[PDB]
C-alpha cells in the first residue's frame, strides 16, 4: 500500500535450471540458455518457508 | 497480536533474454541425447513454483 | 509403551520423464566404451532399493 511495488518470488522457467536455488543463493544459476531464473527479493527470503 | 501480512507477487511468463544475456556456462552442460534437438533452445512458455 | 508403527510406501517402476526434463548435466558423463550403445537411453524397466 505504501511503496507501490510487488515482490518477486524464487522462480525459473525450466525445473532443471530451478534446482540450483535450493542449494542456496550463491550456487544459483541466473541464466542458462534462452531460459532464465528469478531469485526472490521478498522479505520472506531467509525464512524456513 | 497475531496479525497478517499481505504480499503481492510478480512472475514473468513469456520473456526472452536479450541479445547479450543469453549464453551457457561452463560450457554445454544440459545436453540431451545425441540425435535430439535441445528443449532448452526453444522460447520458454512455462514457469515452475 | 513399546509401540508399533505402520507406514506404506509408493514406488514407480516404468515411468518416463517429462519431455522438457531430460538431459545429462555437466555434459555426457555416464558413457560406455566407444562403439557400444547407451543402455541409459532406453526406457527403464528396473528399480533398485
Amino acid at each position: 500500500g505504501l511503496f507501490q511495488e510487488a515482490y518477486p518470488l524464487t522462480c525459473a522457467s525450466d525445473p532443471a535450471l530451478l534446482r540450483s536455488a535450493r542449494n542456496g543463493e550463491a550456487h544459483a544459476r541466473e541464466t542458462h540458455f534462452a531460459q532464465y531464473l528469478v531469485y526472490d527479493a521478498s522479505p520472506l527470503k531467509g525464512l524456513a518457508l | 497480536l497475531v496479525g497478517a501480512m499481505d504480499l503481492t507477487f510478480v512472475l514473468p511468463l513469456g520473456l526472452f533474454n536479450p541479445v547479450m544475456e543469453r549464453f551457457a556456462a561452463h560450457a554445454g552442460d544440459l545436453v540431451p541425447a545425441p540425435g535430439h534437438p535441445d528443449p532448452r533452445a526453444f522460447p520458454p512458455r512455462q514457469l515452475f513454483f
